[PDB]
């Protein structure tokens, strides 16, 4: 089918850094023939940064790789699933792709000022699945860590999660981070939401359990699994209640449910992109939707 | 640390529960021959 | 492509039905084959939720993903015509489900097995002596409240507050659903594979953000926290006394984040349909088979 976008709106540097990204993808608005700047990439979203927002706008749009940069437009294709691509690792945290590797799109996580084009548009970083999954924990945990060191200084240390966070690793690729230092409390950062979901799924998690091992015991045997696998936790979260009010049970246990669906959800990185045959001597690299 | 469970059958791997990884105990036959043997140690030891 | 299955009915139809059926057009139904032409039997869900008083609404879920999907416009005497759904294609996808679900701007639409009672969405076609139900179709987060509900009943039987679980609240309108007592060993199935990802989870849960959310209770309160009633858990008492270490929170996190995605796709059951475009004075949208 017809696949062409054309949006309409610059200047010689301007043109100069658009030109800079032409392999790189961003999400639209809608599949029509002409839009407007707005609705381009992550524009209305970022500017509080809030991670789960962004990519719940992520996964709501279609995503478009562009083609040309006129004074006037920018020549762009919408993605569909049907057929095949050719995107460019052109950003600027530069992580090396690889053969048959599933690519991601996470909202930028890596500070605004890289992947941006200042005219507004802000790309979305496209980056392999591992390396995603992992710096997806190693944003996460530092954060809680910091917060920790925040609140108390004697049950960690500032390098302590330096040692072990500052550093993604795949393949030998030992890469480093931009990890802001000083996020700041009482939200106010990037992923400041995320760890708020994850301590409290992770705390609600002993209800749970316990709860259900409880509640599906008294069906005598569909499968002994249940209790099978009853000896691998510790005995300390197995004695820790059994009884609460059923009200508030319920209500945390459908919060927890809840969030932790979401929260599954999102730890599933988005929209997948699958790579066939990458070139790394033309930073180009056959792909298509999944 | 054990587990509990009811049945299943015919293995290939080893440590899987089964229908021939069951000892055969008939307790009733074991507590009649244990009593009578008992009754024969009790004797044997009045002999000599 | 030609994708059109008419369905011939063995015997007439009286004017009532056909005044019934003929609002019914347009909405989502089930099939038993793919071929060009079958009968009345295999059709809905039926078949399986049957005219009885116990429902078993995981193995009407099965039923729903192992068979093929279709879309009924044309209805008459004696025959009605069928679209069917086959990934690969797009399709328009009415609202015509009479718990009238406002659907969200490019969400995700999801099938469902009729949880609004089963005289809602039937037909009963007493001519063919045999009944047809129509499986609802509303949004995704309204499909994992309506399913999380549902499990909440399933582990809650065995401890009693009723009201507050059984019955869905949306922008649109508050609604009740069809409770049954016990899902068959199917239904303790699935809470025997909630529960053993979740007695792994808190075998595998990190100790660093426990630490995090005690201070964070005892220094911060939000929606977020409120749940707990300011009141701090006691697991949280008795795991927080050990010190906090880098190395196996990350170890804990590389299987976590491992284990959530399998934990999300287990709440996959039943179809999804991820739609694009939807209008509020069409009261349909495109969509396609993910």
């Amino acid at each position: 089918m017809d696949l062409k976008v054309v949006v309409s709106l610059l200047y010689t540097d301007e043109i100069a850094k658009m030109q800079q990204r032409i392999g790189c993808i961003l999400p639209l608005a809608s599949t029509h023939g002409t839009q407007n700047v707005q609705g381009l990439g992550l524009g209305q979203v970022y500017s509080v940064p809030d991670y789960v927002s962004m990519y719940n706008y992520l996964s709501d749009c279609t995503l478009a790789v562009l083609d040309e940069v006129s004074v006037d437009s920018l020549i762009l294709t919408k993605i569909v699933p049907g057929q095949t691509y050719a995107i460019k690792n052109k950003y600027q945290p530069f992580f090396q792709w690889h053969g048959t590797g599933s690519l991601s799109v996470m909202p930028p996580v890596f500070g605004r000022e890289h992947a941006t084009v200042k005219l507004d548009i802000v790309f979305p970083m496209v980056l392999p699945t591992p390396i995603a999954e992992e710096v997806l924990q190693k944003i996460l945990l530092f954060n809680v860590y910091s917060r920790v060191v925040m609140q108390a200084p004697g049950n960690a240390d500032m390098l302590d999660v330096h040692m072990h966070l500052g550093s993604v690793s795949y393949l030998g690729h030992h890469y480093e981070l931009a990890l802001p230092e000083v996020p700041g409390p009482l939200g106010l950062a990037l992923l400041d939401n995320l760890s708020l979901y994850f301590c409290i799924m992770v705390t609600l998690l002993p209800r749970a359990s316990m709860r259900l091992v409880r509640g599906l015991i008294r069906h005598e045997h569909h499968d002994l699994l249940n209790l099978f696998q009853e000896m691998v936790p510790d005995e300390i979260a197995r004695i820790d209640l059994d009884d609460l009010s059923v009200a508030d049970d319920l209500s945390r246990m459908r919060v927890m449910m809840t969030y932790l669906q979401s929260l599954a959800s999102l730890f599933n990185l988005g929209p997948r992109l699958a790579t066939a045959a990458y070139s790394q001597e033309t930073l180009t690299a056959t792909c298509w939707l999944r | 640390d054990p587990a509990r469970l009811p049945r299943d059958t015919g293995p290939e791997l080893m440590w899987a529960p089964s229908l021939r990884n069951s000892l055969r105990v008939s307790p009733e036959a074991l507590e009649l021959a244990e009593r009578e043997a008992e009754r024969a140690r009790s004797e044997r030891w009045d002999r000599c």
